[PDB]
């Protein structure tokens, strides 16, 4: 459950990503694949080599979905219904992997947006990603 | 833990640049702010009532420096983490009864702080090496639970 | 996030608790304190002896809160706001402890309501108590 | 490897009354239904599309029996859980890469199933003793992670 301040913090901070959506998204995935190799088992059909192309394109999709989540922060189960079907009923992703990717997203934002990444904004982004994660792993349909 | 010699060189080079006066306090501080329940272990540290209060708290900065120092000893004894942290493990588990998940949380907060400080120098391969370290340290602290 | 079927299951099963509210609440508390003794430290000034009137009283309070949650399953952050103030801001309860009580609540329901504690209802009750726990542990004011 | 003498006695006394052909299947089945991501580990087991399909799946019931056999092996060796589950730890950690939290989930599901079957006979003290068992089994299985 996000506070009104949580929502404000997340919108201000994520809105700084802008045209760097694909870059940051791809970087967050790369960090995940490298730091926690077991997450690669969810992408066996992917080219997961360094840089690739498939990864960079997928990173853009991930970042754009977060942008959408931000814009529908009060209606995420509806807005993320398609992704919930994918990650929860079809892929059956273990929730632990969402914590791994969420941490890697935080790391990426801290590395690229130091002025945005205050302790309070860090706390809000963490809750936001936690909430998105819960939605994507719940079978609520 | 197993770092490659290349990984080891990258970790040590980064660590040698770390601001030992602030980085530990910022990691502990953010832990207390992002996961407020951890404040319950630090009631004697005075004002933790706001984020600004937490980060600026002299006792938080001082204690964080000890935490950073423990990570430093970990880095200097990667072949014997369980022995190095043996004392600390008995403290954190037997006495304080800190839930093991919290060890992992702090380790990853440290990583965020390193990212925060070093920016692009904190590359994905550098992070991957540091994730091995904080996992190793965290496990060593919980190991009197095992 | 609860599915419509989850909400149906939770209302039906908790409805069957009925007048056994205080009894099951107190039992879950005593199971927690005994199985997981570190949880006792959240109640430093309590009489936590077996059969304690105070624990009886508190179990009724906890049970009634859940009944309220069930009745407002679609409006829980609003409904539980004061409870969130207490657990999240004042007490700052470690979310792990909510997992412990939630499990003990499930154990108590299973021990008392065997016919109703089906795998599907077990699953729905688990998600419900997880959702309640999330609401109680987050500062959204 | 604790468990008080009284805890061992209580655990041993209840386990003598456990239906070794049913309980493991119930626990595994409920694991798959309550925590549906765990189904990903059992894709060859056939129909897991509904609770009824899971709980009536022959392969789930058969595998549960092996699972409960390992718990029985643990209970007959309460002071050496680490050695009892060493091989299973390699399988679950090094090969299957099951996240350790899932070990705890299965443990607590087993405890719900024991409650469900024994009712009032599954008293708080009996539960407390069993929580020590399933925590010990979970940590032993996660040993190769440590
Ligand atoms: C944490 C927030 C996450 C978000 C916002 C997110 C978002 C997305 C998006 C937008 C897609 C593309 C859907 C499409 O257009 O077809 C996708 C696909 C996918 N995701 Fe995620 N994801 C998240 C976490 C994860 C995690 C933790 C894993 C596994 C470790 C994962 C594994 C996958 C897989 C296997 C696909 C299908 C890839 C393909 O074959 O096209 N996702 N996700
Ligand atoms: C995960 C890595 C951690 C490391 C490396 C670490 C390191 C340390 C060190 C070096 C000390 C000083 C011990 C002494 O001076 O004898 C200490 C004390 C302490 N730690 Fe940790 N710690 C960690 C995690 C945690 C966590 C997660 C908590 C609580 C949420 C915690 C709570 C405490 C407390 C309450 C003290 C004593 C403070 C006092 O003296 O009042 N530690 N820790
Ligand atoms: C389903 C989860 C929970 C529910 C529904 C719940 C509900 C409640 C309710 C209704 C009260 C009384 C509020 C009042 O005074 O009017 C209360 C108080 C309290 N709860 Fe919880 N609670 C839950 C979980 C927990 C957990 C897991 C802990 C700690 C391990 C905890 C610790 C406390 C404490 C310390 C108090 C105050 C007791 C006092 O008066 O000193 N609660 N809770
Ligand atoms: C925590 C207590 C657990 C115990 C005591 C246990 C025990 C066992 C046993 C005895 C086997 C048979 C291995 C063999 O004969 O080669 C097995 C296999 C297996 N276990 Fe577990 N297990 C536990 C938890 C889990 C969990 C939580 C998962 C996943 C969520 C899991 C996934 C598997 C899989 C995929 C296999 C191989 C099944 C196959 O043949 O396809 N186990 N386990
Ligand atoms: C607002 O629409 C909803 O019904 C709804 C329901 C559930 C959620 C998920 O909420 C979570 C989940 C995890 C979490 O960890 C901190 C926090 C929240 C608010 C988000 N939205
Ligand atoms: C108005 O209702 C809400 O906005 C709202 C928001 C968040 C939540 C929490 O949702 C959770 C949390 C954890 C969880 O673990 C299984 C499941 C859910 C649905 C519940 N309700």
């Amino acid at each position: 459950v996000l506070s009104p301040a949580d929502k404000t913090n997340v919108k201000a901070a994520w809105g700084k990503v802008g045209a760097h959506a694909g870059e940051y998204g791809a970087e967050a995935l790369e960090r995940m694949f490298l730091s926690f190799p077991t997450t690669k088992t969810y992408f066996p059909h992917f080219d997961l080599s360094h840089g690739s192309a498939q990864v960079k394109g997928h990173g853009k999709k991930v970042a754009d979905a977060l942008t959408n989540a931000v814009a529908h922060v009060d209606d995420m189960p509806n807005a993320l219904s398609a992704l919930s079907d994918l990650h929860a009923h079809k892929l059956r992703v273990d929730p632990v992997n969402f914590k791994l990717l969420s941490h890697c997203l935080l790391v990426t934002l801290a590395a690229h947006l130091p002025a945005e990444f205050t302790p309070a904004v860090h706390a809000s982004l963490d809750k936001f990603l936690a909430s998105v994660s819960t939605v994507l792993t719940s079978k609520y349909r | 833990v197993h770092l490659t010699p290349e990984e080891k060189s990258a970790v040590t080079a980064l660590w040698g640049k770390v601001n030992v006066d602030e980085v530990g306090g910022e990691a502990l501080g953010r832990l207390l702010v992002v996961y407020p329940w951890t404040q319950r272990f630090f009631e004697s540290f005075g004002d933790l009532s706001t984020p600004d209060a937490v980060m600026g708290n002299p006792k938080v900065k001082a204690h964080g420096k000890k935490v950073l120092g423990a990570f430093s000893d970990g880095l200097a004894h990667l072949d014997n983490l369980k022995g190095t942290f043996a004392t600390l493990s008995e403290l954190h588990c037997d006495k304080l009864h800190v839930d093991p998940e919290n060890f992992r949380l702090l380790g990853n907060v440290l990583v965020c702080v390193l990212a925060h400080h070093f920016g692009k120098e904190f590359t994905p391969p550098v992070q991957a090496a540091y994730q091995k370290v904080v996992a190793g340290v965290a496990n060593a602290l919980a190991h009197k639970y095992h």
